[PDB]
């Protein structure tokens, strides 16, 4: 249902983790947290579900506020990290789990299993046993079990974790029709900025419980929060550096490069809260920086590595004297034997940058599929 | 987790009912306590004093014989492959744990044998007890292989090169690593050899080396207050095992 | 029979050293294991450890075996009555001490149940203190006259009965006793072992609901049966041939009253054993074949099977 | 310190995966392995060491042979899946056990050691042990027993599979840092496409215990040896589908794909040893399937997937006759709602093929960066 939250929280004691985060996740949606580990992602989803303590604020599940209720009355359900499998019973009896306690009748309980169980592509592994089975064969059925019980909201600490390269992302787009086909609510955490991504109506970058940001899979590449969002999200870390907010006005934010060059230079900036002389970060993705022709943006620079990525390439670089190194990424080959020189345009407009704290400047560049 | 769902009520009855457990679990202990006078004009009575000190001549290197060959023995069971092994630790496992009733009967046929020749370690003596426990071994060797095999490999394989044989990558190397287990063997050896009953009180004839075992048993014909120097006994007794019983109890590492 | 043991061995060992290594657990262990059952009787009636050789000696100077055993009916009777006894002593021990090992176990780490650490010493050190002093003390618990035990027993409630004295009651005596004795070792083996298991599959019984009484008996339980058994069933082949608890508590007194050999009531079967050998008066019958076989032999039964579930283990 | 092997092989009683493979890994070198898993590559990894047997063929380092002298005296070197690591002694001792084992030079131990504990950023830990220690240092300082020896070849069975992205890449360095630093030999089992691409001078794509192939890093790329290298290494698999070889030629080949129109069209391939009407196998990955307008060589169909990435785009397309679905990068995004209809371009010069038996077409076409 029209699940939600305000101003929730907890601190095992003393340890504050969670802090009076947020959100507003309606029907339908299927958001997915994301952050690095330590992120204790696990917790929020523990919370909601019930299976941890609600410590401050509160939470809904449409027409109600189950903080105060057992983890079984919300109408709920989900797959475990480990995987949460029954090492006793097998597939057949394991997955007819849920419904068998509370509820009655074989017609429907097994009816039921055996058309999911076909879904999973496991209408033959019925009878066989739990250990009796491969790594994948253990996490299709556990998801099976949530399934079968439809307990309206399903979430999901880390599924896909622990496999392969295709396991991954067929489970992954199987999760995806399901999704669609059903409609139902269905939260989900993990890592593979992909994996986010992908499945995901709208997400929610963590950062030691808090909640730093919320938006679509574009929002967060393209409109990023801050530093932190945009250092996330991105093959490889998105590049960085210093600045000197040289001048300002209206629409635009000048400022420059720390060395020789001197190239001031504008940027659709939001402009709002800009002192001058602001000691910022010119944040810059590799996926972006134009060659060293075409664009005004010039910036030589010697060549530091070649990850020669066959279909791609790429290249760390170190400007006359920026503190670390460049990034470089690009399609088809590029030989570029190192120790030479090389460099590349800075356009703009695909660009942001950062108060001294780390908040961002939100951007002007209407980018590629994002409505306004 | 979360548990509105009836806590104070759960906590209570779980809670109430475990302290009637442990205290009716505790009463015999405590009459024990009920008493406690050891050392008209009357005097001296059954010496246990020395019986402790045996017992622990006892215990004490009756564990280390057992570990000295569990450990040895076994190395070569683990590591050193050979002719047919799987079958006899298959042996020595179900052999030995038989219910050593009757053990005696050959033993004391056997041990008058060894008294003989052998001087010392025949029967009535510390020594001629010690050596009775030793085939205890065959529990132990199984847990001394046991964790042995489950540190890594290649460890050995490094020092393989720098020139470890078997002794030096198995001493120098090897042991120190498997040390946690000696003791595990060593401490659980002292107990039984405390612990014991049928075999330490048959070949002991004297009064003298009794253990602290066989000694305290004699307290059957004059009940009554007499019985009462058993519970000062029992005083002696705790120092013991509740001090040892309770060492070992640290050692849940984690 | 030392003269024959040391023959093969003599040229076994110089041949193979090796050998001598391994001879002494053979010898030691091994090797009385052998006489044991084997000698188990013969001519010693009461009347032959010797034999002519000696004969020669004794007069000079001056100056079989196992058909005792099978072979019976008459004789055999006392023997029935124990195998019942000792058999079923065995059963409800293990039974009760588990009963109480587990459920105790599980309670431990109920997280809930706060300063489940202290309780956790407590109720240990049953086991803390020897089984030897323990029971000790516990039959001058027990006089029947005697004894602060029926001392409060008439004291508060009626009756004050009879221990030592009545067969019935006696045996309940030692069952409970072990319950003592023994309930540690199975709270122990079970607290470790209940570790193994996953703790979020109970929180998958929270979602569907349940518990913690249906999580004992529908889960954790019905998933601890396995890892148990060859534990319990073998410690049960222990139980069965408990001599030392059985001597010092009640040489089987009550005594049966028609017995021609010294059997006893509460005498398990190793005890009928031992006490035909010795135990007062000479050669009763110093030839326990049929007592002797049987003991190595229907344990082995217990030995065998033990090995066969087990067989080192998991990683879970 | 060359290495090589020759006709080598192993065989567990009845389980023979070694069967008379083959290599020659000169000097300097950096080569490294791959392959799904029941490699054996660890295997071999062994059979080099001496923690194994020599079961046929032969082999040598330095140049005399080997299967007889012990992993000692060979002068080798590795860190295992696990890590190896002393769990006793500290850092210091840890890594100064090799060569205090019968000659303790202190002076050459501290020095290099430090020397070497810092490049790993491990000064500071010097005194601590084993546990004391987090997830990725005793990796590190695991590669520095290794290290601090300073042997001659490098064999390295994963000290890299258990851990986080970056760490990965930055260690990479360090050891091509050191590599080509120091340049001796070093073997390498591994998994990520990635490392295996980015850091080897040659490499070996085994199967099943067998050289597959051998070569650079594009190499295994562009031109691949068989069915099974292509769909293996890179991005998603490299595409494919059926075909129908209607002509031929010494260089080109032509092909018929099973769709309704049947677009013939020809392509650089071997030819010798390609009969006519023969059911081939068409070749091809996602980053090369150019759009709808550019070549001429159509290709339409319906949208399975949609995966947004930002840094791209990759949409799936189940093409009509065929079972294999259709992926599909490119640089920037491209919005296409799902199951709407779509097609893209077949480049020809690109291209591949193989026979039944699988086999390579030995592209003919030649490209940059292929010497």
């Amino acid at each position: 249902a029209s699940v939600q939250l305000q101003n929730v929280t907890k601190a095992w004691g003393e340890v504050v983790v969670s802090k009076d985060i947020n959100l507003d996740i309606h029907e339908g949606e299927f958001v997915v947290f994301v952050g690095p580990s330590g992120c204790g992602k696990s917790t929020l989803l523990r919370m909601i579900a019930g299976l941890e303590t609600i410590t401050s604020g509160d939470l809904f599940i449409g027409e109600k506020r189950m903080n105060d209720t057992p983890p079984a009355e919300r109408g709920v359900g989900m797959v475990f990290q480990s995987y949460a499998l029954y090492p006793h019973l097998s597939v057949a009896e394991n997955m007819s789990f849920g419904l068998k306690l509370a509820g009655a009748k074989k017609e429907v309980i097994n009816q039921r299993v055996n058309q999911v169980a076909e879904v999973l592509q496991l209408a033959h592994l019925l009878d066989r046993k739990p250990k009796a089975l491969s790594g994948g064969q253990r996490q299709r059925v556990a998801i099976g079990r949530t399934l079968v019980a439809e307990p309206s909201v399903f979430l999901l600490d880390e599924p896909l974790s622990n496999l392969d390269a295709a396991l991954r992302v067929q489970m992954r787009i199987e999760i995806s029709r399901l999704h669609k086909r059903l409609g139902r609510t269905m939260i989900y955490v993990t890592h593979d900025q992909v994996e986010a991504m992908t499945l995901a109506d709208k997400i929610v970058v963590l950062d030691a419980g808090r909640v730093a940001q919320v938006g679509k899979p574009l929002e967060l590449y393209h409109y990023p929060a801050d530093r932190f969002v945009a250092g996330f999200i991105g093959s490889p870390k998105m590049n960085f550096l210093p600045v000197k907010v040289t001048a300002t006005a209206i629409d635009q934010v000048q400022v420059e490069l720390p060395m020789p060059n001197r190239q001031q230079v504008w940027l659709p900036v939001e402009s709002r809260d800009v002192q001058v002389g602001a000691n910022m970060s010119l944040g810059i993705r590799p996926e972006h920086l134009l060659p060293s022709d075409i664009a005004d943006v010039i910036l030589e620079g010697e060549v530091q590595v070649v990850e020669q990525l066959g279909n791609e390439t790429q290249i760390h670089i170190q400007i006359p004297s920026i503190r670390q190194n460049l990034v470089y990424r690009q399609n088809d080959v590029v030989l570029v034997e190192e120790g030479a020189t090389f460099a590349i345009g800075l356009p703009p407009e695909r660009c942001h940058l950062f108060r001294e704290d780390g908040t961002a400047c939100r951007r002007l560049h209407k980018e590629p599929g994002v409505a306004s | 987790m979360v548990q509105p769902k009836s806590q104070k009520a759960r906590l209570f009855i779980t809670h109430l009912l475990l302290l009637l457990f442990i205290a009716a679990i505790m009463f015999p202990l405590l009459m024990v306590v009920a008493i406690s006078l050891r050392q008209r004009i009357t005097p001296p009575p059954f010496p246990v004093l020395l019986w402790l000190w045996n017992s622990v001549k006892v215990a004490g290197i009756s564990a280390i014989g057992i570990v000295a060959l569990s450990t040895t023995c076994a190395y070569a069971f683990a590591r050193m492959r050979f002719p047919g092994k799987a079958t006899l630790l298959k042996g020595m496992l179900i052999f030995q744990m038989f219910p050593a009733v009757l053990s005696l009967v050959a033993l004391y046929a056997l041990f008058d044998r060894l008294g003989e020749y052998i001087p010392f370690i025949g029967l009535n003596t510390h020594g001629g007890v010690i050596f009775a426990y030793l085939g205890g071994i065959a529990l132990h060797v199984w847990t001394i292989k046991g964790y042995f095999e489950t540190i890594d490999s290649s460890l050995e394989e490094a020092a393989a090169l720098d020139g470890a044989t078997p002794w030096q990558a198995f001493r120098l190397v090897l042991l120190p690593l498997s040390v946690p287990i000696l003791a595990v063997v060593f401490i659980l050896s002292f107990i039984a050899a405390i612990t014991e009953v049928p075999v330490a009180s048959l070949l002991l004839r004297d009064v003298n080396s009794y253990t602290l075992a066989v000694g305290m048993q004699q307290y059957l014909n004059p009940q009554n207050y007499l019985w009462g120097d058993f519970a000062a006994a029992a005083v002696m007794s705790a120092l013991p095992i509740t001090i040892v019983f309770l060492l070992a109890q640290r050692w849940l590492v984690n | 029979l030392f003269a024959i043991t040391t023959l093969i061995l003599s040229s076994a060992g110089l041949y193979i050293y090796v050998y001598p290594g391994m001879a002494g657990m053979g010898l030691f262990v091994l090797f009385p294991l052998v006489c044991t059952i084997a000698i188990a009787f013969t001519n010693y009636s009461s009347t032959n450890q010797l034999t002519f050789e000696r004969a020669q000696e004794v007069l000079l100077d001056r100056s079989k075996n196992f058909t005792r055993v099978f072979t019976d009916e008459g004789i055999q009777k006392p023997f029935l009555a124990i195998f019942v006894w000792t058999v079923v002593f065995s059963l409800i021990t293990v039974f009760l001490t588990v009963a109480v090992g587990m459920v105790l176990a599980c309670l431990v780490q109920w997280e809930a149940l706060r300063g489940k650490a202290v309780y956790r010493v407590l109720l240990i050190l049953p086991y803390a203190v020897p089984s030897f002093i323990s029971i000790l003390i516990f039959k001058g618990l027990f006089n029947q006259s005697f004894g602060e035990i029926n001392m409060m027993l008439s004291a508060l409630f009626g009756v004050k009965p009879a221990w030592f004295s009545d067969p019935t009651t006696a045996r309940t005596m030692l069952i409970i006793v072990n319950t003592w004795l023994g309930y540690p070792y199975m709270m122990i083996l079970c607290m470790g072992l209940l570790k193994a298991i996953p703790d979020d599959l109970y929180e998958a019984s929270a979602m569907d609901g349940a518990g913690p009484f249906q999580n004992f008996f529908k889960i954790t339980l019905p998933l601890l049966i396995k890892p148990l058994t060859p534990l319990m069933i073998a410690s049960f082949a222990f139980n069965f041939n408990n001599f030392v608890l059985i001597q010092l508590l009640t040489n089987g007194g009550p005594d049966r009253l028609g017995t021609t050999t010294p059997a006893g009531y509460t005498d398990l079967l190793v005890n009928y054993t031992y006490r035909i050998a010795f135990e007062g008066g000479g050669g009763q019958d110093f030839g326990l074949a049929a007592a002797i076989a049987t003991l190595i032999f229907l344990l082995v039964g217990a030995l065998a099977i033990v090995n066969l579930k087990a067989t080192r283990m998991k990683f879970d």
